[PDB]
């Protein structure tokens, strides 16, 4: 709590001060210590004010109370030499708040309580009641070792400690300084757009995966989607030669996100850039309760999975708003309905739907928004609780006779996707009683992901002019047994799955699995050529496609991704590609 | 001169 700050002589001691801890925050006055560092045995100066007279050790400004201008206060006293006294009082206004008490040297930083009973302000300095009006932050000294060339730094701030808001912009501003070419990576356009307003007066430019490549030869930051990075180095005749690059959200695990890492870490290696990745769930993550800004109640128990009729009346008797992550579309459907049958209004999130649907998240009232695992890439939400059952959908690639691409589970969530769940509540300072509630333990082992072998189909078609295969993230390389280069495609198959992914839209595996069986990507005879069990339903309808030349054939491809038809936007995106219109 | 700390009271009234 309260602690008496003494100044070693030759062989005396002396106070000095007083300060006070929370934790994790030492809080004094700063013409007490003047910015040096204090041990009970090393506590280091995290952020000051020198015109007010305060500094914190430790973090930013814990104590945000303050006096209500009317009641009684408790200076908690600590002279030298004598034992702690407290002392009430009734403050006046001179606008400051100010004591008439008067304590001898050596008591500047005592405690004033709140009744009762927080601390609402410092003694010393009429004396002065001095108190901070800020939530933080602490203060970020940019580190310039992370621009150093062949550095990779992992900035794993717990949620909401300020990343992306906070410290992204200020190393953004720095590298403009030291004239550094710059990329910055977010997981989606909506996320790049709200990036694109807190890097306000900075000179950013979108950049969209309809352009290959967009050079200005002006000083410019490229903001783009880690997909658009990854399109443009399959695609693009021109190397980026970014000697910065700065992925947010970098625990995304679309294979995309996790090509990149690999092609941003062998850059690194190269010696070509320094990079970022900001997030506080790296891979390897275990944790699945990390530190957030405000408390969070973590209440374990049963979630529907479906509809329910009774049973879960916590569910909707409580009146905030809530985020709930389902394992699939389909499951959130189920979820959806049953909320907006008790007359709840209800906002569904998914990759394809993103785009349109996360807008409305802000300028429109819900009471819920259920969403996939999507949500746990920086989507932020004005909510008072997380519903979340810890389940999700895993690809997986069967080898089990011919291969397809099925949707395993619903199974059990990773610790850093848990945690990133979760870690969309107890952000703001303000809001102390956030709730997140849960079901079941998460999972560490997923091997068998199709993501990581996606990853590497991606990574074994990014041609470098140094002649080198870029590889998977690390911490990432033992998440596929895959070799080194044994997806890599060459000449018109290579052509092909690039465009099959580009403009086909078609999943990685898939667009790979066409290309390398030598078809072209107009051909669409593949969609039909299928076996029985390889019939596409519908809502329940075995779908049939109006042709390209005018026939009428059941969907049925040679090549079975359930990624295509387990999401409704996907179904009807495929059948426009069986088509020919695409 | 160099600083240290030690304990005097916790945050309470009275
Ligand atoms: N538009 C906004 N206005 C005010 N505060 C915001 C806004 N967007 C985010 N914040 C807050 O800023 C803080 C830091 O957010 P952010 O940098 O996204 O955290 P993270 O470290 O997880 O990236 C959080 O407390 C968050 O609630
Ligand atoms: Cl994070
Ligand atoms: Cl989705
Ligand atoms: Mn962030």
């Amino acid at each position: 709590g309260v602690y008496r700050i003494m100044q070693r002589g030759l062989f005396g001691k002396t106070q000095v001060g007083v300060g006070i801890h929370m934790e994790g925050v030492f809080h004094t006055m700063w013409h007490v210590t003047r910015g040096s560092v204090i041990c009970h045995e090393r506590l280091e100066p995290s952020w000051a004010d020198v015109r007010n007279d305060m500094i914190s050790y430790g973090g930013g400004w814990r104590l945000g109370d303050k006096w209500d201008k009317e009641e009684d206060v408790q200076v908690l006293a600590i002279e030298p030499g004598k034992n702690p006294k407290h002392v009430q009082t009734k403050p006046g206004l001179f606008e400051i708040g100010a004591v008439t008490l008067d304590f001898k040297p050596g008591t500047s930083g005592s405690p004033i309580i709140n009744k009762k009973g927080k601390v609402i302000g410092l003694y010393g300095n009429v004396s002065a009641i001095t108190q901070a009006e800020r939530i933080g932050e602490p203060d970020y000294e940019v580190d310039e070792d992370i621009f150093r060339k062949k550095r990779l730094t992992i900035m794993d701030l717990h949620p909401g400690a300020g990343k992306t808001k906070r410290i992204l912009p200020s190393i953004v501003r720095e590298a403009l300084k030291r004239r550094l070419r710059t990329l910055i990576l977010a997981p989606t356009r909506v996320v790049a757009a709200e990036m694109e307003e807190a890097l306000r007066g900075l000179p950013i430019r979108y950049q969209t995966p309809a352009v290959k490549s967009d050079h200005t030869g002006r000083e410019i930051v490229d903001l783009m989607c880690h997909a658009t990075f990854t399109t443009r180095l399959l695609s693009s005749t021109r190397v980026p030669n970014y000697n910065l690059i700065v992925m947010d959200e970098a625990h995304f695990t679309d294979p995309c996100s996790v090509a990149a890492r690999g092609y941003i870490s062998t850059r690194v290696e190269m010696g070509e850039a320094a990079a970022i990745f900001m997030t506080a769930t790296p891979p390897g993550s275990t944790d699945p309760f990390p530190q957030s800004n405000s408390p969070i109640e973590d209440i374990e128990r049963e979630i529907p999975e479906r509809s329910w009729n009774t049973g879960f009346d916590w569910i909707t008797d409580y009146q905030g708003k809530t985020v709930w992550f389902v394992p699939s579309i389909k499951a959130g459907n189920d979820i959806a309905n049953c909320l907006r049958k008790s007359g709840k209004r209800v906002i569904q999130l998914s990759r394809k739907t993103f785009d349109t649907e996360y807008p409305k998240t802000k300028l429109t009232d819900w009471d819920f928004v259920v969403t996939t695992d999507i949500s746990e890439m920086g989507a932020n939400f004005r909510a008072g609780r997380v519903i979340d059952p810890r389940r999700c959908l895993k690809p997986v690639i069967l080898t089990d006779g011919p291969e397809r691409v099925i949707l395993a589970g619903p199974i059990p969530v990773t610790p850093a996707s848990a945690a990133q769940r979760r870690g969309r509540i107890g952000r703001n300072p303000a809001q102390e009683d956030d709730q997140y509630v849960f079901s079941g333990d998460p999972l560490k082992n997923d091997e068998d992901h199709a993501h990581w072998t996606e990853a590497k189909m991606l990574l074994d078609n990014i041609y470098t002019p140094e002649g080198i295969i870029p590889t998977l993230f690390g911490p990432e390389r033992e998440k596929t047994q895959a070799i080194d280069g044994e997806f890599r495609l060459r000449g018109e198959q290579r052509k092909t799955f690039v465009e099959l992914m580009r403009r086909g839209d078609l999943p990685v595996w898939l667009s790979y699995k066409v290309a390398s069986a030598g078809i072209s990507y107009k051909d669409r005879e593949w969609c039909f050529t299928g076996e029985r069990n390889n019939q596409i339903l519908e809502e329940n309808m075995e779908v049939e496609i109006w042709t390209r030349e005018g026939e009428k054939k059941k969907l049925r491809p040679k090549w079975l991704d359930a990624r295509v038809y387990a999401d409704p936007m996907a179904l009807k995106d495929f059948k426009e590609f069986a088509s020919g219109r695409k | 001169a160099d600083l240290s700390l030690e304990k005097a009271a916790n945050v309470q009234w009275d």
